[PDB]
RNA sequence: GCCUAGACCGAGGACUGCGGUUUUUACCUAGGAUGUUGGCAUAAUGAUCUUAAGUCGCCCGUCUUGAAACACGGACCAAGGA
RNA sequence: UUGCUUAAUUGAACGUGGACAAUUGAAUGAAGAGCUUUUAGUGGGCCAUUUUUGGUAAGCAGAACUGGCGAUGCGGGAUGA
RNA sequence: AGCGUGCUACUUAUACUUCACCGUGAUUGCUGUUUUGACGCUUUCACGAGUAGGCAGGCGUGGAGGUCAGUGACGAAGCCUU
C-alpha cells in the first residue's frame, strides 16, 4: 500500500555529495548566528539529530532562538489558502547563512557612502537600482572587419 | 393610486442658448444661370427649363 | 517640435556620415511600445492573465505604453500571444492621445478636453499642456510612470481592412501578435 | 460497486486564490514563545531594570 | 467583455445611515451631516460616523473612562464626547468638574456629573459651543468586554470560552480538557 | 457633456494647441530641406550588390 | 509572398575580450523588415554560436534589382524537408528582377512537392549568363532563336451575364 | 494641407467654462439642432389583434457528467395541495 | 539593565541620546487595505491540450498542471455539453 | 466550385468604437436661497452571463387597528370581452 513515514522520498536529497562524505569541516561548527539572522536549511545525512523534514530541505528562513547546538528558524509554509507559521529546531550542521543579505547589505552601505559624497558635495545622488535599458546608438567600424556573406550549406549525411 | 406631491412643478424650462447659426447655402458649380435644366419631381417633371436666378430662399 | 526635428535630421545625418566613411551607424533601441491586447478575455492561463492585468490590458483592442526595459520585455514576452506591440512614431502617439485620450481623475476616466485637466493631475511633475503629455510619452522622460499611469488605457476600435487571415500566431509567421516594430503605425491607424 | 473518483487537486488552487494565498501579518515584536528558558528568565529581569533606570532618569526632569 | 480584477457592484460595507428609525437621532445626523460637509473639521466626520454605529458597537462608557481621559497630560479642561451612554461607576472615590456631550446618560451618571459642578449636554449642545470640535477629546467604551466575544475564535490551543449553557464539573471537563482522561486541547 | 475631436474640430484644436496656428502659419508639415546632392555610397557601401 | 531582397549585418554583442566582432551579412528574400531580421538569426544560429539577445543587427537594407527591365534566367539552389527527410534541388527559373524568381520559386515547390516556406532554405541565387549555364530544359526552350508561338483558344471574359451573340475564341 | 460623395444620431435645456475673432463689455463653428418651406388634422402617423411571407425555434418538469430522448410524470379543466 | 554569558569592563537581548527626508534605496499595477461574526449549497463530476500509469486497445480505468462544460447564451465547425 | 501557395476586395457575432436609454456601485455638490420631500435632489465615471444558494426591493390573497365624515340598488362584488 502507501508508505508515507518521515523520511520518504529522500534518498537523493539527503545523500552526501560526491566525493564530499566522511566529517564535517568545522567551519560549519564556528560560525555564529544570532536571533533575527537570516539561513538556508539543507539538511545534512550524515547527522540524524536535529534533521529537518524534507519539507524544509531547501527553505530559507528567520533565526529565532539560539540553543546549545541548534538554531529555532522560522518557515512560512502554504497549507490551503494561507501560510502557516512554522517553527523548526535544526542543529547548526543543517543551516548555513544565506548570502542574499551580505550583497543587501553592502548596498546599504555603498547608498549611505554615495549619499554623504553628494551632500558634501550639495548635489543630488540617485541610488535606485535601474534594469537594463535598451542599447543606445553607436557606429560600427568596418576598417579591418569588412562584412563576410553566410548562405546556409547543403544537406549532408554524415554517418 | 398615489397623488401627486407638492414640488412636482409645473413650469416649462427656458431652451438653452443654442450656437446654430446659419451660413450661407453654397451650390454646385455645374448651376449656372442660363444653364439648361431637367425637373425630376413635381407637376412639369420630365421638362427641360432655363435657370434664370437663384432666389435668397 | 524644434527639438524633434533636429533629433530626426541628426539620425539621418549621422546614417549619411556613417555611410561615408565606410562604417555602419547602428540606430539607437527604441525606449517605448505601445501594445494592443488583440485576443479576447476566454481561456488564458494564470500566468498570462496576470499579467495582462498589470499592463491594463483588460479588454479586446486596448492600447497602453510601455517603456521598454530587461523587467518590461519579460513582462510582454509571457504575454506575446495574446498582444501586438510595436514602436510608436510622434504623429501615431499624436493621434492617440488627441482623439482617445482620457486621464485617471479620482479613478474616472475624464476626457482631456482641456489643459486645466492636465495641470490638476500632472502640475507637480511640471506637465502643463497635452503637448506636455506627449513629449513626455514619446521621449521616455523622468515622469514616465507617472503620465502613462495617469492615461486610461486606450480602447480602439477593430481595424478598418480587418486584421489578416489569422490573428492569433505571430506577425513573423503571418498572424498579428507579437513585435511588428514599425507596422504598430498601421495598425493604430487602422483601429485609431 | 461504487468505484469512484479516489482524489484529484483539480479545482484546489482556484479556491485557494479566491480569496488567498495571504501572506501573515508581520509585527515588530514577534512573540517569544519556543525561546529557551534561561534566555527568557534573564529577559525578564534585564526589561524590568531597564524600565527603572529610564523611570529615575525621568523623574530628575520633573522635580 | 471585460477581465474584472475586482468583484463587481460591491456595496462599501459601512453603513451610511442608521438602522434606527427615530427621529431625533436621524436630526443629528442632518445637523453633523451638514457639519461634515461644510467645515472640514476631522472631528465632524468622526462624529457622523459614530451616530451610525449599533448597540454593540457602542458600548457603555463608564464614568471612570472619563475620569480616567480626564487625567491625561492637559486634558482636565477639554469637553469629553461620548456617542452614547454614559454609566455611573459607584467604585469611583471622586469624580472631577468637567463637561460632558452624551448621546444618553443614566439617572446615576447625570446625577454624580452635576453634583461635582459639572455639565452633562447632549450632542446639539456640542456643536454651538464646538462646531469643529475644538477642544475636545472623544472617547469610546471597550468593544471586547462583550461576553459574546468571549466564544469568538474557539479552536483547539485558542483559550476562548465554549458556547455552554451549564458550568460544572460535569460539563465539558473530562476528555480534551485533561490528560487523565486521554489528551488535552 | 460631448467629447469634441481636435483633429476635427479646429478650435478645439487651437484651445488645446496654442502652437497648431503657429504650425500652420510657417508651413512646418511641408517645411522644405536645403541640403547638398550627394551620393556617400559610392564607395564601399556598394557592397550591398555582391559580396 | 510578395518579397523583397534584403541586405542583414550583424555581429555578436561586443565583449572585453572581444570589443571588435567579426560582421557577417546575408541576403534574405522576407516580405519585410520584421521577417528579414528574424529569418537572419534563423541561420546564423545554423551555422554560429550566437543568439538574438547575445547579438546585434547592424544594418537592413534593401538590395533592389541592378536591372529590373532585363530578362534574365537564374539558377537557385535550394534545400528544402519533406515529409519523409531532407532534399537538395537545384531549379531554374526565368524573370526579370531577383526576387520574382524567388517568388516564383515557392510557389513551384508548393505546387509540385508540397513544400512550405518554412520548409524551404535557398543556399544560392545565381544569374545564369551563358546559354550554356542553362540545364533544365524547360527554360531552354524559352532561349532559342526568333521565338514565335500563337495563343490558341483565346477566352474573353464577359460583363453581362447573357450574351446574345454565339461565342468565338479566335485570337 | 486642399477639394469632394454618402450614411446614422440631435442626448441637454436661463447664464456661468475653456478658447478664438477681437472691426467690440461685442461676436463666434468655442461645456450636445437649429432655420425655412409644403402638406395634414374625417386624415399622413403610432399601437395592438388576426393572418401571409422570410428566418430562426425539438416537450415541459425531474434525477443526472450528460435529456428532444427509444429515461420517468403529464388526456383536459376547476377547486384544494406541501 | 540583567540573576544569562565571558578570564574580563567580553558578549546576548532589550533600550536612552544623535545623524541620514521624498530616488526612504528595482519594475509594473492596485474599484484601497486590514479585521470579524454568521450562515447557505456542495462533498457522484466530466471533457480538451500537454506530462503520465495499467491495458492489444477502448467514447476503458487511474493521476499532474491549466483551461473549460457542469452553471453558458451568441458567430463558425451542415448537425454536436 | 479539387490539391499546394500568394494577393486584392468583399460578407458578418449578444465581440470592439461612438451615441441614447434602464439598473447597480462608487462619486460631485446642495441650509442667512431650507425653498412644505436631505430615507431628497444633483454631477461624474465605471460596470451588467449565470444552476445550487444568499440577500434586497417590490406585486397579489384571507382577516385586524386607524384613516379616506371613501364607492354602492341612479347598481357593490363576481364573471365575459382585438
Amino acid at each position: 500500500g502507501k508508505s508515507r513515514g518521515y523520511r520518504s522520498g529522500t534518498r537523493y536529497a539527503f545523500q552526501r555529495d560526491f566525493k564530499k562524505h566522511g566529517a564535517i569541516p568545522l567551519s560549519t561548527y564556528l560560525k555564529v548566528y544570532k536571533v533575527g539572522d537570516i539561513v538556508d536549511i539543507k539538511a545534512n545525512g550524515s547527522i540524524q539529530k536535529g534533521m529537518p523534514h524534507k519539507y524544509y530541505h531547501g527553505k530559507t528562513g528567520i533565526v529565532y532562538n539560539v540553543t546549545k547546538s541548534s538554531v529555532g528558524v522560522i518557515i512560512n509554509k502554504v497549507v490551503g489558502n494561507r501560510y502557516i507559521e512554522k517553527r523548526v529546531n535544526l542543529r547548526v550542521e543543517h543551516v548555513k547563512h544565506s548570502a542574499c543579505r551580505q550583497e543587501f547589505l553592502n548596498r546599504v552601505k555603498s547608498n549611505a557612502a554615495k549619499k554623504r559624497e553628494a551632500k558634501a558635495n550639495g548635489e543630488t545622488v540617485y541610488l535606485k537600482r535601474q534594469a537594463a535599458k535598451p542599447r543606445g546608438s553607436r557606429i560600427i567600424s568596418t576598417e579591418g572587419n569588412i562584412p563576410q556573406t553566410l548562405a546556409p550549406v547543403a544537406y549532408e549525411t554524415f554517418i | 393610486q398615489v397623488a401627486p406631491k407638492w414640488y412636482q412643478s409645473e413650469d416649462v424650462p427656458a431652451p438653452k442658448q443654442t450656437r446654430k447659426t446659419a451660413r450661407p447655402q453654397k451650390l454646385r458649380a455645374s448651376l449656372v444661370p442660363g444653364t439648361v435644366l431637367i425637373l425630376l419631381a413635381g407637376r412639369f417633371r420630365g421638362k427641360r427649363v432655363v435657370y434664370l436666378k437663384n432666389l435668397e430662399d | 517640435q524644434k527639438e524633434y526635428t533636429e533629433a530626426e535630421r541628426s539620425v539621418i545625418k549621422a546614417k549619411r556620415d556613417a555611410k561615408a566613411s565606410n562604417s555602419y551607424y547602428v540606430d539607437a533601441q527604441p525606449k517605448l511600445v505601445f501594445v494592443v491586447r488583440i485576443k479576447g478575455i476566454n481561456k488564458i492561463p494564470p500566468k498570462p492573465r496576470k499579467v495582462l492585468q498589470l499592463l491594463r490590458l483588460t479588454q479586446i483592442n486596448a492600447g497602453v505604453f510601455v517603456r521598454l526595459t530587461k523587467a518590461t520585455s519579460e513582462l510582454i514576452k509571457l504575454a506575446e500571444p495574446y498582444v501586438a506591440y510595436g514602436y510608436p512614431s510622434l504623429s501615431t502617439i499624436r493621434q492617440l492621445v488627441y482623439k482617445r485620450g482620457f486621464g485617471k481623475v479620482n479613478k474616472q476616466r475624464i476626457a482631456l478636453s482641456d489643459n486645466a485637466i492636465i495641470e490638476a493631475n500632472l502640475g507637480k511633475f511640471n506637465i502643463l499642456s497635452i503637448e506636455d503629455l506627449i513629449h513626455e510619452i514619446y521621449t521616455v522622460g523622468p515622469n514616465f510612470k507617472q503620465v502613462s499611469n495617469f492615461l486610461w488605457p486606450f480602447k480602439l476600435s477593430n481595424p478598418n481592412g480587418g486584421f489578416r487571415a489569422r490573428k492569433f500566431q505571430h506577425f513573423i509567421q503571418g498572424g498579428d501578435t507579437g513585435n511588428r516594430e514599425q507596422f504598430i503605425n498601421a495598425l493604430v491607424k487602422q483601429m485609431n | 460497486m461504487a468505484k469512484s473518483k479516489n482524489h484529484t487537486a483539480h479545482n484546489q488552487t482556484r479556491k485557494a486564490h479566491r480569496n488567498g494565498i495571504k501572506k501573515p501579518k508581520t509585527y515588530k515584536y514577534p512573540s517569544l514563545k519556543g525561546v529557551d528558558a534561561k534566555f527568557k528568565r534573564n529577559h525578564r529581569y534585564a526589561l524590568h531594570g531597564t524600565a527603572k533606570a529610564l523611570a529615575k532618569a525621568r523623574a530628575e526632569k520633573s522635580a | 467583455g471585460r477581465d474584472h480584477t475586482s468583484k463587481q457592484h460591491v456595496r462599501s460595507g459601512h453603513r451610511t445611515a442608521p438602522k434606527s428609525d427615530n427621529v431625533y437621532l436621524q436630526l443629528l445626523v442632518k445637523l453633523y451631516s451638514f457639519l461634515a460637509r461644510r467645515t472640514d473639521a476631522p472631528f465632524n466626520k468622526v462624529i457622523l460616523k459614530s451616530l451610525f454605529l449599533s448597540k454593540i458597537n457602542r458600548p457603555p462608557v463608564s464614568v471612570s473612562r472619563i475620569s480616567r481621559a480626564l487625567k491625561q497630560k492637559g486634558a482636565a479642561e477639554k469637553t469629553i464626547v461620548v456617542v452614547g451612554t454614559v454609566t455611573d461607576d459607584n467604585r469611583l472615590l471622586e469624580f472631577p468638574k468637567a463637561t460632558i456631550a452624551a448621546l444618553r446618560f443614566t439617572a446615576g451618571a447625570k446625577d454624580r456629573i452635576l453634583k461635582n459642578g459639572g455639565e452633562a449636554i447632549t450632542l446639539d449642545q456640542l456643536a454651538l459651543r464646538a462646531p469643529k470640535g475644538q477642544n475636545t477629546l472623544i472617547v469610546r467604551g471597550p468593544r471586547n468586554s462583550r461576553e459574546a466575544v468571549r466564544h469568538f475564535g474557539f479552536g483547539p490551543h485558542k483559550g476562548k470560552a465554549p458556547r455552554i449553557l451549564s458550568k460544572g464539573r460535569k460539563f465539558e471537563r473530562a476528555r480534551g480538557r485533561r490528560r487523565s482522561r486521554g489528551f488535552k486541547v | 457633456v460631448l467629447k469634441k475631436n481636435p483633429l476635427k474640430n479646429k478650435q478645439v484644436l487651437l484651445r488645446l494647441n496654442p502652437y497648431a496656428k503657429a504650425y500652420a502659419a510657417e508651413k512646418v508639415g511641408s517645411a522644405k530641406v536645403e541640403q547638398a546632392k550627394v551620393k556617400p555610397s559610392k564607395g564601399q557601401f556598394a557592397e550591398v550588390l555582391k559580396n | 509572398s510578395r518579397l523583397n531582397e534584403y541586405q542583414v549585418i550583424g555581429r555578436n554583442l561586443p565583449t572585453e575580450s572581444v570589443p571588435e566582432p567579426k560582421l557577417f551579412r546575408m541576403r534574405i528574400f522576407a516580405p519585410n523588415t520584421v521577417v528579414a531580421k528574424s529569418r537572419y538569426w534563423y541561420f546564423l544560429q545554423k551555422l554560429h554560436k550566437v543568439k538574438k539577445a547575445s547579438g546585434e543587427i547592424v544594418s537592413v537594407n534593401i538590395i533592389s534589382e541592378a536591372k529590373p527591365t532585363k530578362v534574365k534566367t537564374f539558377g537557385i539552389w535550394l534545400r528544402y524537408e519533406s515529409r519523409s527527410g531532407i532534399h537538395n534541388m537545384y531549379k531554374e527559373y526565368r524573370d526579370v528582377t531577383r526576387v520574382g524568381a524567388v517568388e516564383t520559386m515557392y510557389q513551384d515547390l508548393a505546387a509540385r512537392h508540397r513544400a512550405r516556406f518554412r520548409s524551404i532554405h535557398i543556399l544560392k541565387v545565381v544569374e545564369l549568363e551563358k546559354t550554356d549555364d542553362v540545364k533544365r530544359q524547360y527554360v531552354k526552350q524559352f532561349l532559342t532563336k526568333d521565338l514565335k508561338f500563337p495563343l490558341p483558344h483565346r477566352v474573353q471574359k464577359s460583363k453581362k451575364l447573357f450574351q446574345a451573340t454565339a461565342p468565338t475564341t479566335f485570337y
